[PDB]
């Protein structure tokens, strides 16, 4: 299934940068875990790990 | 740095996490509540 991943990872990258939208979750079963799941990856993405990047500058 | 951000996440991020649910579900309700079909 590369083909697949390839075109989802474009996809999610695009997600990534706040543009876009999550149309291909239609083929999956129990979406509530997929949405749990993105949301917790967003979360870290934005809260956790590019915070601690601007603490780092900060302090050194 | 890994160290300082298991430290935070599970101390601080604990508290912020709880402080946040309550008010945005119950906010969102009363959002909810006003609209009317
Ligand atoms: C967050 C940092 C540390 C990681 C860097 C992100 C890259 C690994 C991501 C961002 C955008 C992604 C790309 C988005 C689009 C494509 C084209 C895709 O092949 C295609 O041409 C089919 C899809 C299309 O044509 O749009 C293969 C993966 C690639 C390079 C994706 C692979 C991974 C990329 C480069």
């Amino acid at each position: 299934d590369s083909e697949t991943f390839s075109t989802f990872l474009l996809d999610l990258f695009k997600l990534t940068i706040g543009m876009g939208d999550l149309e291909m979750l239609s083929s999956t079963k129990y979406p509530v875990v997929f949405i749990i799941l993105l949301v917790t990856y967003i979360i870290l993405t934005f809260v956790l790990l590019l915070n601690m990047l601007i603490a780092l500058m900060g302090e050194t | 740095y890994s160290i300082m951000i298991q430290k935070i996440l599970f101390k601080d991020l604990f508290r912020f996490l709880l402080v946040y649910l309550l008010f945005m579900i119950g906010y969102a309700s009363a959002l909810v509540s006003l609209l009317n079909p």
